[PDB]
């Protein structure tokens, strides 16, 4: 949710420190991506 | 001449409208007024709530022209337009998501509004009377209940299909009070914004503004309309029976009509007819039947978009131009 | 991906009617453009759409992050 | 009151009314198809046409021609004033029927 | 693959002419044709033989005011976020080397590996661009990836 | 060495002799500086030349 | 040529010179140059131009005409069963130049 | 060949600039009542 990252097939919510773990917890599965912040952006429709 | 468009199988006759006396021998038709006016004349086909048609007589092609094209794009219509958005995670691709409120009609009048001023910068911009700003959120849920496997993921997942309905408004300021009796409504209620699954949410805040169509076609109040130009038919010799009865099957349901065996074929009515000009394949029905149309009298007609009820609005779209003029009359001239 | 909201032509709202189109197509077997007579689009140009655009979406939603 | 607007062609004409070209500034065919038939029925008129010089920006060139006397830019004032009053009877007339319904 | 369209054949518009098409707007405004193009940059972190990684860190952020224009639009972590209007000449990801690193280590350190060379691959464009998605991830050699897309 | 007899050993000679280089491909074809690239598209609107 | 500045972004120039590039619009580039020197200018400009360079050398026939369209189009106008009308011509005559 | 070219082409820009904005206005296009022959053709040229 609102912290940092998300799994690739857990898609399970996870945070981390510096030169920590690749590896997430709960998945045996390596990569994950990174989770949309909460800070506002714009689009114009037209 | 005498409103009359040749309908050939290859070809046409007499378009342009040539009627001032610029054109003739004897110098006729020289504008006055009065002789317009007592000549001019206008009906109405039906009028709907989103749809509007009617019927109008004796007068050029153009004026008409313009009350189309100003009615297409010159003429104004407010719309959500810039986009703010609380997060987002769907598959959508959320600039197109955009794209999609962007277009969407909503039933509101301007003459509430006023236009933004390109000057008067930042959040001075976009202000109060001026603008109509929309907030959405939802996060879709896992409907518990499983009646089965695979229903509509709705008994699976609430609210998955996202509507218009499902946009509200937030009043503020003197904004609240306005529009207590006009409810902020999205036109059509019923719109596929995006499609999700639980685990997922949308939420924005997109701005609306007073648009003119030209511009986008997001600004229409319209969504199509025309003037096709009435029909006629002349028909010569009785040529009356089976053949006859051939005839009108080669048009459309509405086209002539049968008296008898004996009176031959009458037009029942004309602007039902498509024009299609089929009969002049057969060849052997050509000479007893000319094909043609009026240029005075334009069969006229409108959808709204859902924006207001039509028939005021081709009645400011003549306005405007009205006022278009005016505004160039007592404008000055330089040199 | 979706119903786009308007034809590319008319720009009559086109979205709302996709849902209810698939509903008259999947119960009450009847014929595609008997459908579309009396579901209100009598041109063409709009109705193409509604005869057209392959929903795939749904085909993504398969692929969902959650699963 | 803003004076760009309509910008007369000094190169158009030579002298005394008879001819002129003009430029009406973010306006096209809707008025310019229009306008050139209100002008046209004008009698001491010639030639009254207009074009854009290009889509891809926008001014409008209307151009006029007639015999002697009365004066081209007085001409235009005319028939645009009597445009004016077309728009008149299209409210007056459609307003009213529909008044009726 | 394609538009399903609706086609006039005539000689409008005399820019025409030879093979030249002519569109509608407020069409393409409503929608027609429009794309969308997935591009992607790699980036490979390669550690050294000086037995010190390359570091992401970044978003210095003067005057307590906001992140440099120049760079800014990245995140606390430090690298591009999720869905945002980025632009020529900025960063969507900084990637730093040490100066050091590039040469002949000794086992003999006290302090300093902190001399950071940092290569910030700007993206160029003729205009706008977003970033919907990166990533955080490792090959089979064990050393930090991250390979995103706009 | 290595023995594995790349190819990539002559160019001297060769390098002012065929093809992109200082023969007739560079030095005579020159390549240029204030310049662009596009795609055409009409406009009978606007004037020869 | 003579430089003029539109928007959009496209290299767009005047059809009856495309013989002589051999331009089938289509898809297909060109490339521009501007001299730097001002006796450059002057040289291509009133020599390497368009009008003095109009007809083709080989020949000697002008290489720059109408093309398709433009041809066919003066035909329909051209053609002997048409008329036209005091306000038809007018706009025409407008629409020309 | 007479009078220089500077009012020369100024014709031709003068051709374009009608074509473009006529033609169109008036208008032209193909159909398949060229293409296909009606009878005739089909019947001689079958002899042919
Ligand atoms: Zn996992
Ligand atoms: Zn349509």
């Amino acid at each position: 949710a609102t912290l940092k990252y998300i799994c690739a097939e857990c898609s399970s919510k996870l945070s981390l420190s510096r030169t920590d773990a690749v590896r997430c917890k709960d998945c045996g599965h390596r990569i994950l991506l990174k989770a949309r912040t909460k800070r506002l952006v714009q689009f114009e429709a037209r | 001449m005498s409103n009359i468009v040749g309908i050939e199988y290859n070809r046409v006759t007499n378009t342009t409208s040539t009627d001032f006396p610029g054109f003739s021998k004897d110098a006729e038709n020289e504008w006055n007024v009065e002789k317009f006016k007592k000549d001019f004349e206008v009906n109405i086909s039906s009028l709907d709530a989103r749809e509007a048609n009617f019927d109008l007589i004796n007068i050029d092609t153009s004026i008409a022209n313009a009350f189309r094209r100003i009615m297409i794009s010159e003429v104004p219509s407010v719309a959500a337009e810039y986009v703010y958005f609380f997060n987002n995670t769907s598959v959508i691709q959320d600039e197109v998501l955009a794209h999609r409120i962007g277009l969407v009609p909503l039933k509101v009048d301007p003459d509430m509004l006023t236009w933004v001023d390109s000057n008067l910068p930042d959040d001075e911009k976009f202000t109060d009377e001026n603008t109509i700003v929309l907030s959405l959120n939802v996060k879709c849920t896992r409907n518990p209940d499983a009646p089965k496997g695979s229903t509509d993921p709705k008994e699976l997942y609430n609210n998955a299909h996202v509507y218009a309905r499902d946009l509200k408004f937030e009043p503020q300021g003197r904004q609240s009070t306005t529009f207590a009796d006009c409810p902020v409504v999205p036109a059509d209620p019923d719109i596929l914004l995006a499609k999700l699954r639980p685990g997922q949410e949308i939420s924005l805040k997109a701005h609306c503004i007073l648009g003119i169509g030209g511009d986008h076609a997001k600004f229409s109040p319209v969504s199509t309309a025309s003037y096709r130009l009435l029909p006629q038919i002349n028909i010569l010799q009785p040529i009356k029976g089976e053949s006859a009865r051939r005839f009108q099957k080669c048009f459309p349901p509405g086209v002539i009509g049968i008296d008898e065996g004996s009176d031959e074929a009458y037009v029942k009515d004309a602007r039902k007819d498509t024009v299609s000009r089929e009969v002049l394949r057969y060849e052997e029905f050509a000479d007893k039947v000319k094909l043609g149309r009026v240029r005075n009298h334009f069969i006229f007609n409108v959808e709204s978009a859902g924006a207001m009820t039509p028939e005021e609005i081709f009645f400011k779209s003549v306005r405007i131009l009205k006022n278009k003029a005016e505004y160039l009359k007592n404008c000055p001239i330089t040199q | 991906m979706i119903v786009p909201v308007r034809c590319f032509s008319c720009g009559k709202v086109v979205g709302d009617k996709w849902e209810s189109y698939l509903n008259l197509l999947q119960e009450d077997e009847l014929d595609e453009g008997t459908a579309l007579s009396r579901l209100g689009l009598k041109r063409y140009c709009c109705r193409r759409m509604i005869l057209t655009h392959v929903d795939l979406i749904e085909k993504f939603l398969r692929y969902n992050p959650l699963e | 009151p803003d004076r760009e607007k309509i910008k007369l062609l000094t190169q158009a004409t030579s002298e005394d009314g008879t001819s002129a070209s003009f430029q009406i500034v973010e306006e096209d065919h809707t008025l310019g198809n229009a306008l050139r038939y209100v002008i046209m029925k004008n009698p001491d008129v010639e030639f009254c046409g207009y074009s854009i010089p290009h889509p891809s920006e926008n001014l409008l060139n209307i151009r006029i021609q007639t015999y002697g006397e009365t004066t081209a830019v007085d001409a235009l004032q005319k028939g645009l004033k009597d445009l004016m009053d077309l728009c008149d009877v299209v409210e007056s007339k459609f307003t009213e029927k529909i008044k009726s319904m | 693959a394609g538009q399903n369209a609706t086609v006039a054949v005539m000689s409008y518009s005399g820019y025409d002419i030879e093979d030249a098409l002519v569109l509608n707007k407020s069409s393409i405004d409503r929608g027609f044709g429009r794309c969308e193009t997935r591009r992607k940059t790699t980036t490979v972190l390669k550690r050294y033989a000086n037995h010190t990684q390359d570091i992401i860190g970044g978003m210095r952020v003067d005057e307590n005011g906001d992140p440099i224009w120049q760079h800014q639009s990245l995140g606390p972590d430090g690298l591009g976020e999720v869905g945002m209007k980025v632009q020529s000449g900025q960063i969507y990801i900084n990637k730093s080397v040490p100066t050091n690193s590039a040469d002949a280590p000794n086992p003999n350190n006290v302090n300093v590996q902190t001399q950071y060379r940092e290569a910030p691959v700007i993206y160029r464009g003729p205009e706008p661009s977003h970033i919907d998605q990166v990533m955080m991830s490792v090959s089979d050699n064990d050393q930090a990836l991250i390979k995103v897309l706009l | 060495n290595g023995g594995g007899k790349v190819k990539p050993i002559r160019g001297f000679c060769q390098r002012l002799k065929g093809k992109q280089g200082r023969f007739r491909g560079n030095l005579s074809g020159k390549r240029v500086d204030f310049s662009g690239r596009t795609v055409i598209s009409p406009d009978p609107n606007l004037s020869i030349d | 040529h003579y430089a003029k500045i539109r928007p959009w972004r496209t290299f767009r120039l005047n059809e009856c010179v495309c013989t002589p590039y051999n331009a089938d619009f289509d898809g297909d580039e060109m490339n521009l140059h501007v001299p730097q020197t001002e006796e450059a200018r002057a040289e291509a400009i009133n020599l390497m131009g368009v009008k003095n360079n109009l007809l083709t050398p080989k020949s000697g026939e002008p290489i720059i005409a109408a093309t398709q369209d433009f041809i066919t189009g003066s035909y329909l106008i051209s053609h002997k069963d048409s008329f036209y009308d005091r306000a038809t011509l007018t706009q025409l005559l407008s629409m020309m130049s | 060949r007479d009078y220089g070219p500077q009012e020369a082409a100024n014709a031709m820009n003068r051709m374009a600039k009608l074509c473009a904005r006529f033609l169109g206005n008036r208008g032209f296009s193909i159909g398949i009542n060229d293409v296909t022959p009606a009878d005739d053709l089909k019947q001689k040229k079958e002899e042919l």
